[PDB]
């Protein structure tokens, strides 16, 4: 078997019925960005004479 | 490229050493094909494996074709291999699971005639 | 191909040769435990 | 937001098989040899 | 007065599957959330050049016994003692697993794989995060008493048990019941 | 305004099994001073729809009984039993044949007999060149013609110009054709 990605020559075998050359790959990606905020702000004033 | 695409953007750098990779190393993609009983013909006794052969396939049709598998969600070619029934999906789709003909009929009886005919439906 | 006379290994024909010929499931629970259940028919390398 | 997709395919090099005299392979010779002389649907379905 | 709580509960278990070059990706993680660009072509070149055996497809091992002393006798016994090992150590004798976890049997304990984002006992604690549908799915119960053989068929019969679908997940799928003929000592054992 | 006040509800049972669900959430709104007081209604989503399960409903793989045993003549004592999933499709077992092997004769009859099987053409033969497979032609040869002047590399690529293609399986096959000959 020749050079399939890889070295000069590998050596295939009887038992083996096939040796496959084909390139395939799968990707993903799931971002998820949260962020909250609070901000309460409360006064109180009371004078008396 | 592929770990890249997280950031895609439309790049286009790695698309050189993409199709540099390719043209040292191509995946089959489209194909014209032939049935492989006309592969055996320098065996002893060729026409009589040969025949046998072209039963083989018959009774095999007819034992599995595409029509048994369940149809898949956005028009995609379900495929069977052994006892399951992948969804090719088409550009477009993903997912585990992502018109097309139908079963064909039962053999009608041997006419006087040669004639014995056949029927699929597109449903 | 899995339909062939398929060179079987060392250790697992030894262990198939000196399988009782009477049922006795002591022997036969241990090869399923030490070769397992099930052979390679198909499937690619794809990594993870 | 926003949302984009793309899709290519490349036409690398054809092939061409020979249409006849074809050289078979060794397994697949081998294999083609064990087959019975009488029609077996299961055995040429292995083949298959 | 003033009172401040804080609290930053953040994990990760990557699963990255080359044996040299797992613990660079894996390791980078201290504060760097994406893997680097080269460090993963290196990994993936690295992946190329040693095998990743798992997602396999299976076929019955019991086949392989084709030119052996005794071969087809064996071949039937060791049929019959891999049924035996299938139903005798089948996941379903274990009680199902607090949410939605997966039961296995090694050697004589239950042991519950936690789904991701889960841990404690029973896979009970934990529940910060679920990131799927949710509910309770269905479990098929073990296999009942083999059939007496009266015409060849089989009797097991599996049915629903005590995980039932509660929390609106769907049934476990699969056959009500199982059909095929009768060894009786394979018709005499092949004549 | 802070539509986080009021927290999203726990996501709702899936509508169906495994065609096709559809669950929601909505927002625990109470009317106070701080939702009319900030414009809080028409900012805020109300509520959240997202599928759930969006697989097939795959039915379970059915097998049939076993048929008659078929009567055998083949070389080797093995019969069939076809029936139409983890049980075997089709099992063979020893045979007891009416007649044994049969037909046995020598495939080449101009050409040359490799040991291995293969019938190749006997000016193939002490050419320097492995055409066999298994080197059975260049075994004893005592001299050679040079066929090609210089080693040359294989075309990359060229296993998969020789595969089968099993149109049934969207895999296409194993090697079949060999692309080493030449
Ligand atoms: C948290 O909120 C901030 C908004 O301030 C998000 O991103 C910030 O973006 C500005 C833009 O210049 C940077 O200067 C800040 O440093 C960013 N925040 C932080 C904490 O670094 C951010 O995406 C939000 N979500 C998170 C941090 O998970």
């Amino acid at each position: 078997v020749f050079s399939g990605d890889g070295k000069d020559f590998y050596r295939l075998s009887g038992n083996v019925l096939s040796y496959t050359f084909q390139v395939k790959i799968n990707n993903d990606f799931n971002y998820e960005f949260y962020n909250s905020t609070w901000s309460y702000v409360k006064h109180t004033s009371t004078e008396h004479t | 490229l592929a770990w890249e695409k997280g950031s895609s953007g439309l790049e286009e750098k790695t698309f050189s050493e993409w199709l540099e990779s390719v043209k040292e190393n191509p995946a089959v993609i489209d194909f014209e094909l032939a049935p492989i009983v006309d592969l055996v013909r320098n065996i002893p006794c060729a026409v009589t494996k040969r025949n046998n052969l072209r039963k083989a396939l018959q009774e095999y049709a007819a034992k599995f074709d595409p029509c048994q598998c369940a149809p898949c969600p956005n028009n995609g070619r379900p495929t069977l291999s052994g006892t399951e029934c992948l969804c090719v999906c088409q550009s477009g789709t993903y997912g585990e699971n992502c018109g097309q003909w139908g079963c064909w009929s039962s053999w009608s009886t041997c006419d006087a005639t040669y004639k014995r005919s056949r029927t699929r439906e597109c449903n | 191909n899995n339909p062939e006379f398929l060179q079987l290994a060392e250790p697992f024909w030894k262990e198939l040769s000196h399988l009782p010929s009477l049922y006795d499931y002591s022997a036969y629970r241990r090869l399923i435990d030490q070769y397992g259940t099930h052979y390679l028919q198909s499937g690619s390398l794809g990594g993870e | 937001s926003s949302f984009i997709r793309i899709h290519k395919v490349m036409k690398v090099l054809n092939f061409t098989t020979k249409a006849k005299d074809l050289h078979l392979s060794d397994v697949f010779l081998k294999a083609l040899n064990h087959l019975p002389l009488e029609y077996n649907s299961a055995l040429y379905s292995r083949i298959f | 007065a003033a009172s401040g709580t804080q609290n930053n509960v953040l994990r990760g278990e990557p699963f990255i599957r080359g044996a040299g070059f797992i613990s660079g990706l894996s390791y980078l993680e201290l504060d760097n959330p994406a893997g680097n660009k080269r460090r993963y072509s290196a990994w993936a070149e690295s992946v190329t050049n040693l095998p990743q055996v798992i997602k396999q497809k299976l076929t019955p091992l019991y086949e392989l016994v084709k030119e052996v002393p005794c071969a087809s006798v064996k071949k039937l016994y060791l049929k019959w003692a891999l049924e035996e090992y299938l139903d005798e150590f089948d996941p379903c004798h274990c009680r199902p697993c607090q949410n939605g976890g997966l039961a296995t049997v090694e050697g004589t304990h239950c042991l519950c794989h936690c789904k991701p984002y889960t841990f404690g006992a029973a896979c009970e604690q934990g529940v910060l995060v679920g990131n799927q549908a949710g509910g309770v799915d269905g479990g098929w119960s073990c296999w009942s008493s083999w059939s007496p053989c009266v015409q060849g068929k089989k009797t097991r019969s599996r049915e629903c048990n005590n995980p039932p679908p509660s929390g609106g997940g769907r049934s476990c799928v699969g056959e009500t019941t199982e059909s095929t003929q009768c060894e009786d000592e394979e018709l005499e054992h092949l004549r | 305004c802070f539509c986080d006040h009021y927290a999203w509800t726990q996501w709702t049972s899936c509508s169906k099994t495994c065609n096709s669900g559809t669950q929601s959430r909505h927002r625990q709104i109470v009317v106070d001073k701080y939702y009319q007081e900030n414009f809080c209604e028409q900012i805020c989503s109300k509520q959240e729809t997202r599928e759930c399960n969006w697989q097939r409903c795959p039915i379970n793989c059915l097998l049939g009984d076993f048929g008659p045993w078929s009567d055998c003549d083949p070389c080797i004592e093995k019969q069939s039993k076809v029936r139409s999933c983890t049980a075997p499709l089709v099992a063979f077992q020893p045979c007891i044949p009416s007649k044994l092997c049969k037909i046995e004769e020598a495939d080449c009859k101009n050409k040359f007999r490799c040991d291995s099987g293969r019938c190749i053409a006997r000016k193939l033969e002490c050419n320097g060149e492995n055409d066999c497979g298994d080197n059975s032609d260049e075994r004893d040869c005592g001299r050679t013609k040079a066929v090609c002047t210089r080693k040359y590399n294989p075309i990359p690529s060229v296993q998969l110009m020789g595969n089968g293609f099993h149109f049934l399986a969207g895999e296409p096959r194993g090697e079949v054709l060999d692309n080493s000959f030449t």
